């Protein structure tokens, strides 16, 4: 009784690629080989596309992450054991009200909002390097603004909504545990953000792609003996694997989709669990001050 | 110093050197916007 | 009715129990043994929900509650007006879960393919056990179960989770979360690499399983093969419940206290327990 | 008060209307995608085109987009090629939901588990136009790895432990790097070749000795596996029926 | 190629001059209505 | 200087260059909105 | 592109872009007139 | 300057443009509706 | 202009065009709907 | 890539070279003008 | 030493160096960055 | 007692002994500078 | 005490044994930093 | 890879520490020139 | 690898702990001139 969890007996044979136009950078990686990384999946590692705006994105980032440890290490005075200890609890804080959107004081929120602004720039460039690998190998983009689903997520926390609020200082800090705690009190102060029903239809989606990724994943290591790992393939030739995969869904749900419409379900559950989020976070505080005064007005509460 | 292009790219040279530059500068300019003496829009006084 | 591919596996077999009586189909749907029982449990249980929404002041879908009996009845069970009915629902709905996955199972050999799908969606049922049976039963009282309702369950939810003041330093829970972000993560990645391979724009002849590990060799320098990737994603949904249900058994039956101070033991390691 | 538009409607229930709409047409956006294989729906019994569907039924079939191959050649999805009415089968009852009574040998006559798509005879092709899925024989560059048994020439048996045959060779995937069949001998007719799906073996690497087993079919079954024309390199629709053959073993192992 | 690139640059380099000008222009009327570079005393 | 071309190709660099140009355009533009000397759409009093 | 069609696609996209430019500075015009956006040293009321 | 359609495609350039400017148009708007002074709705005094 | 559509095919240019017309006319509408002067509903006095 | 490649480049980084740290030179003497950065014992005047 | 340099390849070396040199560079600013005495940047004073 | 070595290649277990004896030293140091009494940089008195 | 090199390739070699011997001395520094009497950037009577 | 390739990288080489570790020292002579970073007994007061 | 390659390497990776171990322990003395690191019975004094 075998089920393609893992790969017992594995292949290793002489690395390769396809073809992209050389450009300015070439290919770096040297690549190599993994058995756990081949037993679960591929054995291949590398090699990694570092383009312009690789680079460009690799140093923003980490400058960001050298300014955010820079002021974590310098808040418990440079200790290296007391940086052990309170690592979790450790956290680069946004600058308060009183500096508005405007450049605070480097110890007041100055760095962090330094560190956002490189953060920012690094992933909005990881976007564009999504997009330029994407187009380089001759694919579509649909990877890209999946991404640009996250970042709109990323920027509604971080920059959109203390645009909207002309405030950073309820923006999400720089740390493991601070940014639990704004979490936590952000929903505190703005009436159980469960009511949210923008946060309902987030938490909807993200069930959904949980739930949508074990179906999917089951049923195509169901298929697995019939050729239908070879997705694409089936795509463009239906086998009897993607047809079986059909049928089954059918015959126990009354609907199916195909090989193909499964992942637009896929893509659609994933941008959807971030996108709806980003509108929640940007309706809160600016539009419905209380989401439990807002469930009560409009009947998700019984009204003490 | 003449050869220091054949060990190294010029394309890739001038790519590095320009994002490092660029990276570099608005970070000074980012440090600068915060400080009570050198924000050069608040305009605070020196005393 | 059928699709153009349907009426070639549509072979009788493949059933665990009830041989050739339920060996049939309803429009789309298989119904089998299991089928009827599903559909046993579901009218009944779908019926008592609504009873006790006639029972309920509201009839407002979102207020609509069954509630569990209050702690004081223990593990006993209740009369139906109080808490009895919200027992009798939770059985139902294990039955017809149950009955769902082992239609599936029958479905599986039918159509002579893994039974992958039936055993991920075990997990599910499990984690509904172990919030409505498991969790209660190691606490002592049915009361610890979640209402039966659209709000009122994530009032159950919100009570429990700061019942230990702040339920995000549950460790259990913050793998958990990992897990199902890292889900939900991959699933983006895995439908925007299929959609892209399989769409690349005008002209673009389809790209096949090397210019898909390209991609992601490229952008990320490793790429997990199609076949591997949803072994990874299954793997990840199903320790993404796992570790959920092992922060709620966490939860009341083991810890009866604040998870935020719970993290002191990491502040106090004898090479940096300054003091 | 503050975020309000019309006394009781307010800019955050605008919103979520937006949504409920666009996810309503994304639903049928999604669900138009899904009818694009097997599809439109046939009777049960006699095949014509017929389904109850309503007004969307315009709106349920989407135009054939097209797929365009490193080859020249092209698919369409929807295209209406549709199956037979009269498989290798008979109607248990005559009421449309019936399954179907084998009326032969079901596992050489893909009738139930057994049944392959009707694919093109055409071999997966790499980057570089060539078939994927060939013999190691003919692919020197490839090797399998070590620290992994090497599943040549052990014997390939059954679940009741009779060796079915011997492997000699294994069938690799060159778009992916694994391994996708075992070439077996039989032990009863060295004529004969057959392969067996590597996704249907156990590697049972750990035991007395090393052998390779199948759950599936039992020995005899092994003598009526599909042949394949190149032995060489092999063709989408003789690898579909020999998966399909193989995977047909579960339900109906032992007669029927 | 590299025989394009004269005609290339003879009009990249107009297109630099003219951004560069009506760039420089926008900041000498700025600093007309408010300079940026504040005195000891702060603005006044 | 018009060997540049010869190193880097027409068309990505002056989409780049244009990209540039406008992120950085957005950003001075913002950056003066955020003070209140230079944030000419708010009443700006001098004193 | 082909440069016969080059040519008349610059010429057409030219006075395009004029009307839009032009269509523009007279609403500019119109808001300024209506309320200046360029405060002056006392603010601007 | 009618070579720059040499390099870009009239169409996709088209359809970029006339995004970016429908963007902006929408942002400068909001950003005027979001000041007080020319809030064209609220019609606050210039007082 | 009329090789606009020598470019952009009619059928989805227009039906693009039309669900662009149709939300911006939405939108504005609510927002005329947010304000209080021009909220046609409620009917706030204008004083 | 050659060691005639290189030699127009190597002329035309250092001309680059002198032309940068030129204006940047004039640029940090025009703000030490307006405001030095290195404070004195009793901090900034 | 004329055989020294056999051990690693001189461009990644140079590479590596620099952004190690730069690291730690830009750390130790930040470090007297926040130090109180040695931060140019404020006003502060030795007594 | 040498019999070690043939199982155990020199190369390995040398390295696995540098990382562990490296690894207990940092351990015992930390461990001793989180005590009072033998944090030799802190510098508690005995009494 | 010379036959190490025999084993451990000198290029591998030289690249950790710099790498742990500048972790270890940016360690070092570090716990000087965070001590009171040590802090050389901070300064601190003794007295 | 030849030595004989490789001597004048190494003297090139050797240049740039000469100089780098010059700046460097002119750098720290001036901070210290500035502010010393070694206290006292007493401290920096 | 050749043993008198490794031999040789051997001395000139001795002569680097000499320069290296010295820099160090000077290092060291002029710390503890400065200010030592072992405390007496009665703490720092
Ligand atoms: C909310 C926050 C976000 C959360 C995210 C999730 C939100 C939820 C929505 C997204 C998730 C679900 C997505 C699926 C929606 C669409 C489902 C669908 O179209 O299924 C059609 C599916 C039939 O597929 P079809 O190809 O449209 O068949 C129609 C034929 O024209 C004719 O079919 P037939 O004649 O063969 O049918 C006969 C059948 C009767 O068929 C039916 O009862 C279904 C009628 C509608 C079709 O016989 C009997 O059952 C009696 O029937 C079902 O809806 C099964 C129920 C599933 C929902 C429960
Ligand atoms: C009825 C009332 C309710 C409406 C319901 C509509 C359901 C949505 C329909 C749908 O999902 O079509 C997917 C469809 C899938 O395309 P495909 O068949 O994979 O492309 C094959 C090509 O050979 C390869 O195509 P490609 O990869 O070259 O195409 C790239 C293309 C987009 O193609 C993709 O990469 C995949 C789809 C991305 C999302 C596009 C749908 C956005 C929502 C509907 C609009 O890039 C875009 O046009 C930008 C789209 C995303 C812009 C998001 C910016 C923020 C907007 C919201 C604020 O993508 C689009 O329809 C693009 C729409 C462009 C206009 C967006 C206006 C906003
Ligand atoms: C007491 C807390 C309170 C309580 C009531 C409660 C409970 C629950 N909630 Mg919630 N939540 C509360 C508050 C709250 N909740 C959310 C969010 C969600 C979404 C996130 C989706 C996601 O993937 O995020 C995650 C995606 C992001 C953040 C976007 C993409 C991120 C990117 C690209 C980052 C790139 C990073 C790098 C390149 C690395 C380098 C950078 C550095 C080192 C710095 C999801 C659906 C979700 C789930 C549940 C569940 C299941 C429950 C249960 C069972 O109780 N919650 C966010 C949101 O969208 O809200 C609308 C949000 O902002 C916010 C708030 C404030
Ligand atoms: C559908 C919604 C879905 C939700 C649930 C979800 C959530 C979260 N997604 C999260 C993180 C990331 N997401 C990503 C990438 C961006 C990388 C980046 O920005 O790099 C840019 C940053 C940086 C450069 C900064 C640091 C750099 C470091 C640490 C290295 C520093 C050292 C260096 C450079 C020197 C040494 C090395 C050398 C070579 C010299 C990261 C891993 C991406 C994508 N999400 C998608 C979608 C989703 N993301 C899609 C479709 C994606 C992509 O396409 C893209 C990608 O690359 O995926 C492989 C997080 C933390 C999430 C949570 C839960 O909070
Ligand atoms: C399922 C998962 C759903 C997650 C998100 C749920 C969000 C609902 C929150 C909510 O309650 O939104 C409200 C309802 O939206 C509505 O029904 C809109 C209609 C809801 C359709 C749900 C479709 C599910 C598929 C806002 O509309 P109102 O005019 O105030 O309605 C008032 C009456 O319905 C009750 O007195
Ligand atoms: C990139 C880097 C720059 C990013 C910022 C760009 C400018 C933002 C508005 C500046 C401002 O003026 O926003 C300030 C006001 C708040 O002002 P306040 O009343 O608090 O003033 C207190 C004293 N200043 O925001 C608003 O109310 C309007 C918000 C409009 C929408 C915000 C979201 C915009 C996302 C970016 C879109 C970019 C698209 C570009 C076209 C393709
Ligand atoms: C390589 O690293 C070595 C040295 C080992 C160690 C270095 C660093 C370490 C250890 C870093 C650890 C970092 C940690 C623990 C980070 C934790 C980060 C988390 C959890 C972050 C989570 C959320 C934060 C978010 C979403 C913040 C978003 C902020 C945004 C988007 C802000 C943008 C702000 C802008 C654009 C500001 C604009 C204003 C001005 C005018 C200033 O812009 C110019
Ligand atoms: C100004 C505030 C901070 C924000 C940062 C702004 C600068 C960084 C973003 C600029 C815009 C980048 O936009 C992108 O630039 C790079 C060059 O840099 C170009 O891309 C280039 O590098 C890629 C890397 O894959 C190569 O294929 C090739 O050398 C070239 O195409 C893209 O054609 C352009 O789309
Ligand atoms: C591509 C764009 C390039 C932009 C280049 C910008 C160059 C800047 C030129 C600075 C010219 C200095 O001009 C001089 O500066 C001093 C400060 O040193 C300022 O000093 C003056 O203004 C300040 C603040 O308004 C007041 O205290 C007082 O009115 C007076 O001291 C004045 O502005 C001017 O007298
Ligand atoms: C093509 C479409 C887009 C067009 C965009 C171009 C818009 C340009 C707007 C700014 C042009 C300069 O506009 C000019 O600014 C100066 C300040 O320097 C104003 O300044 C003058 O009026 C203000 C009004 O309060 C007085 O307080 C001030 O003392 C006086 O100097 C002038 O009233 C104005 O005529
Ligand atoms: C070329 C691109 C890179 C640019 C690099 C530029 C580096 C510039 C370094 C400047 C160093 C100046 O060094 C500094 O000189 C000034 C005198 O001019 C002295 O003067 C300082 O202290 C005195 C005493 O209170 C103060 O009155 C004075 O305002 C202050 O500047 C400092 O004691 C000395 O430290
Ligand atoms: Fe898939």
């Amino acid at each position: 009784e075998y089920q393609n969890i893992l790969t017992g007996v594995q292949v290793r044979t002489a690395p390769h690629s396809a073809p992209i136009a050389k450009g300015i950078f070439p290919r770096l990686g040297k690549p190599g080989f993994s058995y756990w990384l081949g037993k679960i999946g591929d054995a291949q590692i590398g090699p990694i596309y570092l383009g312009t705006t690789g680079v460009l994105s690799l140093v923003f980032g980490f400058f960001a992450i050298e300014i955010i440890g820079f002021n974590l290490l310098a808040s418990v005075n440079w200790s290296p054991m007391e940086f052990g200890r309170q690592f979790f609890w450790l956290g680069l804080e946004p600058p308060a009200a009183e500096y508005g959107l405007g450049f605070a004081p480097l110890a007041e929120g100055g760095w962090w909002q330094i560190a956002g602004f490189f953060l920012t720039t690094s992933i909005l460039l990881w976007w564009v390097r999504m997009y330029r690998r994407a187009r380089a190998l001759k694919m579509g983009t649909h990877t890209a603004w999946a991404f640009a689903s996250a970042i709109f997520l990323f920027l509604s926390l971080g920059f959109i909504r203390p645009l909207l609020m002309g405030n950073f200082s309820e923006s999400v800090p720089f740390g493991i545990f601070p940014h639990l705690e704004w979490t936590n009190s952000f929903s505190l102060n703005y009436g159980n953000f469960f009511y949210n029903p923008f946060h309902m239809l987030s938490i909807a989606f993200l069930y959904g792609s949980a739930l949508l990724f074990a179906m999917h994943g089951a049923t195509i290591l169901a298929v697995s003996r019939l050729g239908g790992d070879r997705e694409v393939e089936q795509i463009t030739d239906r086998g009897t694997a993607a047809e079986r995969a059909a049928l089954f869904w059918r015959w126990t749900m009354g609907f199916n989709a195909t090989m193909e419409s499964i992942h637009r379900w896929a893509w659609w559950f994933a941008v959807l669990c971030t996108f709806t989020g980003a509108i929640g976070i940007l309706l809160t505080g600016t539009v419905v001050d209380n989401w439990f005064e807002w469930g009560v007005k409009h009947g998700l509460a019984p009204a003490p | 110093m003449w050869r220091i292009w054949q060990l190294f790219d010029p394309r890739q040279a001038l790519v590095g050197l320009a994002t490092f530059l660029f990276v570099l500068a608005l970070l000074i300019h980012f440090i600068l916007l915060s400080t009570e003496r050198f924000n050069w829009l608040e305009g605070a006084s020196t005393k | 009715a059928l699709l153009s591919f349907e009426r070639k596996y549509r072979v009788r077999g493949g059933t665990l129990i009830g041989g050739d009586l339920f060996d049939f189909w309803v429009g789309p749907f298989y119904v089998g043994f299991f089928g009827v029982t599903t559909l046993l449990f579901t009218v009944l249980g779908t019926a008592l929900i609504v009873w006790g929404a006639a029972l309920g002041p509201s009839w407002t879908f979102w207020q609509i509650s069954i509630n569990p009996p209050d702690v004081s009845y223990g593990l006993a069970m209740a009369p139906m007006a109080k808490g009895g009915l919200w027992q009798i629902i939770t059985f139902s709905a294990i039955g017809a879960f149950v009955s769902w996955a082992l239609r599936e199972v029958e479905i599986c050999r039918k159509l002579g393919i893994g039974y992958h799908i039936p055993f991920a969606f075990g997990f599910a049922i499990l984690a509904y056990v172990s919030l409505v049976v498991i969790r209660p039963v190691m606490m002592g009282a049915w009361g610890y179960g979640f209402p039966y309702g659209f709000m009122t369950h994530l009032d159950w939810v919100s009570n429990t989770g700061y019942q230990y003041a702040n339920f995000h330093y549950n460790p259990a829970h913050m793998l958990g979360i990992t897990l199902f972000f890292t889900t939900c993560l991959a699933l983006a990645l895995h439908g925007s690499l299929i959609l892209s391979a399989a769409n690349p724009g005008k002209g673009e002849v389809v790209k096949g399983p090397e210019h898909e590990n390209t991609y992601f060799q490229d952008t990320i320098g490793y790429s997990v093969g199609t076949l591997g990737i949803h072994r990874v994603g299954l793997i990840l949904a199903l320790s993404a419940v796992v570790w959920s249900i092992i922060c709620m058994i966490l939860s009341g039956p083991i810890y009866t206290g604040s998870w935020p101070d719970w993290w002191l033991w990491w502040q106090k390691l004898p090479f940096w327990n300054h003091g | 008060n503050k975020g309000d538009i019309t006394g009781y409607m307010d800019v955050a229930q605008v919103v979520l209307y937006a949504f409920w709409i666009f996810f309503a047409g994304l639903i049928i956006y999604l669900r138009r995608e899904d009818r694009r294989e097997g599809y439109p729906l046939e009777d049960a019994i006699s095949g014509k085109i017929n389904s109850l569907q309503g007004l969307g039924s315009v709106f349920s079939i989407a135009r054939p987009k097209i797929f365009k191959l490193k080859t020249g050649a092209t698919y369409a999805a929807p295209n209406f090629k549709r199956d037979a009415v009269a498989i290798k089968a008979t109607r248990t009852a005559p009421t449309a939901g019936a399954p179907f009574e084998p009326t032969g040998n079901p596992m050489t006559d893909a009738v139930g588990p057994a049944a392959y798509a009707l694919r093109d005879e055409l071999p997966d092709l790499t980057l570089g136009g060539q078939p994927a899925i060939v013999p190691l024989r003919v692919a020197p560059t490839f090797s399998v790895a070590a620290e992994d048994t090497d599943p040549r020439g052990l014997p390939v048996v059954d679940r009741k432990g009779a060796v079915a045959g011997k492997v000699t060779d294994l069938w690799i995937d060159r778009a992916s790097i694994a391994i996708r069949y075992l070439e077996v001998e039989l032990a009863a007719t060295p004529g004969r070749k057959v392969l067996l799906p590597f996704a249907a073996t156990r590697i049972n690497a750990k035991t007395k000795s090393k052998t390779v087993t199948v759950q599936s079919i039992l020995a005899r079954h092994f003598a009526n596996v599909p042949t394949i024309a190149k032995t060489d390199s092999i063709t989408r629709r003789e690898e579909d029926k020999v998966m399909a053959y193989y995977s047909s073993g579960y339900l109906y192992s032992d007669r029927v | 190629t590299e025989g394009e690139a004269k005609e290339f640059h003879k009009i990249f380099t107009s297109s630099i001059l003219v951004f560069f000008g009506v760039a420089a222009f926008a900041h000498l009327l700025v600093w007309i209505w408010r300079p940026w570079v504040p005195g000891p005393n702060g603005y006044s």
